[PDB]
């Protein structure tokens, strides 16, 4: 919609390749990711995406591309593995946001978590607040966290929140077979 | 400030460079020489360099357009 | 305890030691010296066997403590030899 | 129209890996250098140029 | 004679000074961050010739160690550029300011080994930690981190060496005593560390110094050296011999001249 | 007039580009700053794609130039062109008909543009080799009679006015190049060269000795006669071996 | 001393320059003028010069 550049974060874990999701939850993700990217460079074609892994070891597979193909690459290769590394991704992405290979656009990331993240919530509500202060804004999509493990996420969003540029917003699916038209929300 | 002008003189002329053969000296820094264009000049020399452990069958460059022993 | 000021050292002491008889010794580096456990020289001519050191000795703290006393004493000879050129000339090869 | 002409040239002998003997015919003999963009397997005794 | 090795690196002055060039330009500096770049060059049989460089922009946190953002696609599109105005440009390597090093070293080298498993880390600083070349050179591969001492000199193309000339016993000693101070520093080091529990507690470095004393030095000192001594001023009494003629075949020449100088004035009226 | 002041990195960077290019035109954009017109630094220069037919005045590459300033922007270093460089390999220093073309292209684009020219075949004489150029652009090219004078300048337009060539100093890099030398590396270099030498001596001896002898028959036999080369040689070459067997003395 | 290093400035300053004919007088003339052969060349009648 707006101008922003948004640092978008992809989980491979071992979760993501278990079929409590038709059919694989690689591709439930990855046809969102799709919608998204369409529907974003449809509204202007300023906009940006870079994509950068929330698990195994954080890595930032792309800096600040307006180009769909890489993305769509990046996945099809994939058999994910990894255990969750949540603080650190939030913090790579966040100096990646920073300075840029694209334009100068509004900061966003938007996230997939289709796996069971357990924080220390102290630390995580420092980095909420100095977050806030650069004015960052993060979006979760989370599944495979609700009926297998706490909403500690909620209370993430919350911290956040003073105001709405920074209030965020938790979007919640079921664990269970769920395909991007409300993971799209 | 010796030492630096000496420098300068064998920059002054730098290649290409054009070959004659000597034919004589004819007196200090004089020379007689014969180009293989086949156009014979008196010619300037620089000191530098021995003036009578010269052959009168030593092929020599000289410059082109100021003819003199390089 | 201070540097090699010979590594020299006779049969004699070592057979007294090692509790096997003279010739027994001669033989026995003889065998050492093959593999290199020994390296050295075997001098018949006082019956004596000049070593060169390759040992470990693994763990000296003692001797370390020591060690550093001495070199300091070696930063100040070459130093002195230093300021007898500073004071004369300029060093130039041409 | 615009490019160069070229002048047929043997050489005599490699003086330096900056000189050469040509003998060539827009003049006489010259010693001559050589482009830093050609090999040195090229270089090759008494050749054609 | 100078060093020379295996792998040797050959770093041109150009650029050198393209990374001074580099620290006071792109002004980041005054957060004291690690100044990076890529280097390139002209490499063959077995030396690596740094022709060239080019600087890289990364950006590490200042609270974090792990958390640090440098981009692949930048390498790529710069490297094509390169390749299409001089192929004779290959990757050789890529530098870092130091002093220290960094855990992070080994991130940006597992990244250059891929492109080629050798990768020289040039540690270059300006500000002059050393009296005589202030730029160190090693290759590092992990097991875990390694070091070469390769050595480093400046070689140069034609024009490179005009350039710097545009712009512009006694040296031995001086070093010789230098090396010896870092030494005595490491070693007051050692014991304070042994002293408070630190560390410290490999074997080489004990093992190095203790053969290193039994041959001790013979520019100073006797005590082992006084034997090999007897033979050795024997043959520098000879050397002095040959120079004593010499000396005088050289007088010699200088009556020659003076003779005819005085001649020559003396017939003329005098004048000098 | 004016003064362009050229970057001490900045000749070496030009310098062996150029070399690469001989015998060919090599052409790059100039970038630096203006200050009022009087003064034009050049702080850095980049390289456009090469030409074996020459350089043209349709042989500009928009992308080029335009991708390389987003990256060098990114580095942090941006700047605009102060004008352009076009090489002359010992095609004279002063432009042709065809430049002045090129070179009111881009005077069209800016409101004044330099034009260096480097000649990389006669840099190899061991000193600078460089020529900065302009238009002739009145203002004060009009600063045999008197009348005549002001009017010929103004009438006649696009004629060669070569203008000075200058650098500054900057004392970091001016320090970095007394190290590369030494009378590190260089530590163990010294020691080292100190004790080869007498080893070798005993060869050094011989040779050394045979000079001498060869030379003493001469000087006596040019005694007699005039003077000539020779002698000279022969006596100054003697002076020299004396010299270096001090350096093997010094060693111990 | 300095005399000497004011003969190196100079000499530098005049070598660009450009050559004398070699060439064998045939006959001198009372026009104050030389009928001279030059040897790859043709003859020619010159004027003397001051000297």
């Amino acid at each position: 919609m707006v101008l922003e550049s948004t640092m978008v974060c992809v989980d491979n874990s071992e979760y993501m390749r278990n079929g409590d999701f038709l059919p694989t939850r690689l591709q439930a993700q990855q046809d969102a990711v799709n919608i998204v990217c369409h529907s974003k460079t449809r509204s202007n074609p300023e906009n940006n995406v870079g994509l950068i892994t929330l698990a195994n070891d954080c890595e930032v597979l792309t800096t600040l591309t307006p180009d769909t193909g890489r993305i769509l690459s990046k996945l099809h290769t994939v058999q994910p593995k990894g255990k969750i590394t949540f603080c650190t991704g939030i913090r790579v992405a966040h100096l990646a946001l920073k300075h840029r290979q694209g334009k100068n656009h509004k900061m966003r990331i938007i996230a997939f978590v289709g796996s069971p993240v357990e924080d220390n919530e102290k630390d995580l509500v420092k980095l909420a607040k100095r977050l806030k202060k650069e004015k960052v804004n993060v979006d979760i999509i989370n599944f495979g966290e609700e009926e297998v493990n706490t909403e500690k996420l909620t209370a993430f969003v919350n911290t956040l929140n003073g105001k709405d540029g920074t209030g965020s917003h938790l979007v919640t699916v079921p664990p269970g077979p769920s395909l991007a038209d409300a993971l799209i929300s | 400030e010796f030492l630096h002008a000496q420098e300068e003189v064998k920059r002054i002329q730098s290649i290409p460079l054009v070959i004659g053969q000597f034919l004589e000296a004819v007196d200090q820094n004089t020379a007689i020489v014969g180009s293989t264009t086949g156009s014979n000049y008196y010619v300037r020399i620089l000191s530098t360099i021995d003036r009578e452990l010269l052959k009168p069958n030593a092929s020599v460059a000289l410059h082109k357009h100021s003819n003199a022993l390089v | 305890t201070r540097p090699a000021n010979h590594r020299q050292l006779t049969f004699e002491e070592i057979a007294k030691s090692a509790k096997i008889t003279v010739n027994e010794v001669e033989l026995l580096v003889m065998k050492a010296l093959s593999v290199g456990l020994v390296k050295g020289s075997i001098d018949e001519v006082d019956k004596r066997v000049h070593m060169t050191w390759v040992q470990p000795r693994v763990l000296d703290l003692q001797q370390i403590k020591g060690m550093k006393d001495r070199l300091e004493f070696w930063c100040t000879d070459v130093k002195s030899m230093e300021m007898l050129v500073e004071h004369q000339a300029h060093d130039i090869l041409t | 129209l615009q490019s160069v002409g070229q002048i047929v040239g043997e050489v005599l002998k490699q003086l330096t890996e900056e000189k050469f003997i040509v003998k060539a015919t827009n003049g006489p003999r010259y010693v001559v250098g050589c482009r830093r963009q050609l090999d040195k397997s090229k270089l090759k005794p008494g050749t054609r140029v | 004679m100078p060093e020379l090795a295996v792998q040797k690196v050959v770093v041109h002055p150009l650029v050198l000074l393209s990374v001074v060039d580099h620290f006071n330009r792109i002004g980041k500096v005054g957060n004291q961050k690690r100044v990076v770049g890529v280097l390139l060059g002209s490499w063959q049989k077995k030396v690596l010739d740094v022709s060239n460089s080019f600087a890289v922009p990364f950006d590490e946190d200042d609270k974090d160690d792990s958390v640090w953002f440098l981009d692949h696609d930048y390498l790529e599109n710069m490297y094509g550029m390169f390749k299409k105005v001089n192929a004779r440009e290959r990757i050789v390597g890529w530098y870092h300011t130091g002093p220290k090093l960094h855990k992070n070293d080994i991130a940006i080298n597992e990244l250059m080994k891929r492109y080629c498993p050798n990768s020289v880390l040039v540690i270059i600083d300006v500000k002059p930690k050393d009296l005589g070349l202030p730029t160190e050179a090693y290759i590092s591969v992990e097991e875990s981190k390694t070091f070469e001492h390769v050595t480093s000199e400046i070689g140069a193309e034609e024009a490179e060496e005009v350039g710097v000339e545009h712009l512009l016993r006694i040296t031995n000693q001086v070093h010789g005593l230098k090396g010896l101070n870092s030494k005595l520093l490491d070693i007051r080091s050692y014991l304070e560390k042994v002293a408070t529990g630190k560390l410290p507690i490999n074997h080489q470095i004990i093992y190095q110094l203790q053969d290193v004393f039994n041959l001790l030095p013979d520019v100073s000192l006797q005590e082992f050296v006084k034997a090999f001594y007897l033979k050795t001023n024997d043959q520098m009494v000879v050397v002095y011999l040959a120079s004593l003629i010499r000396s005088v075949v050289a007088l010699h020449n200088l009556i020659n001249n003076k003779i005819a100088n005085r001649d020559a004035e003396k017939k003329e009226g005098q004048e000098k | 007039a004016e003064q362009v002041y050229i970057s001490s990195l900045a000749l070496l960077k030009m310098l062996k580009h150029g070399r690469a290019g001989v015998p060919m035109e090599v052409m790059g954009l100039m970038l630096g700053e203006f200050v009022d017109d009087y003064t034009v630094r050049v702080i850095d220069v980049f390289a456009m794609p090469q030409s074996g037919t020459g350089v043209s005045v349709e042989a500009v590459d928009p992308v080029f130039q335009a991708k390389m300033l987003d990256m060098l922007k990114q580095t942090g270093r941006p700047e605009m062109v102060v004008g352009w460089y076009h090489s002359h390999p010992g095609f004279g220093c002063w432009l042709s008909g065809v430049d002045i073309n090129t070179q009111q292209s881009f005077e069209a684009l800016s409101e004044r543009a330099v034009a260096v020219v480097v000649d990389p075949i006669q840099s190899v004489k061991g000193k600078v080799v460089i020529d900065a150029f302009r238009l002739i652009n009145a203002n004060m090219m009009v600063l045999l009679n008197k009348p005549s004078i002001q009017a010929l300048i103004h009438g006649l337009n696009r004629h060669y006015y070569s203008i000075t060539i200058n650098y500054r100093k900057n004392e970091l890099e001016q320090k970095m190049l007394l190290n590369l030398h030494k009378k590190y590396s260089e530590h163990c270099k010294h020691n080292e060269s100190v004790v080869k030498e007498m080893l070798e001596l005993a060869k050094n001896y011989n040779k050394a000795v045979e000079e001498e002898d060869k030379m003493t028959p001469e000087q006596l036999a040019i005694k007699n006669v005039g003077k000539q080369d020779p002698k000279r040689h022969l006596e100054e070459h003697v002076d020299v071996l004396m010299t270096s067997n001090i350096v093997q003395c010094l060693a111990a | 001393l300095n005399a000497k290093v004011r003969l190196l400035r100079e000499e530098l300053q005049l070598l660009q320059e450009q050559g004398s004919y070699v060439g064998e007088v045939v006959r001198a003339m009372d026009k104050k003028k030389v009928l001279v052969k030059v040897h790859p060349e043709g003859k020619f009648v010159v004027d003397v010069d001051k000297n």
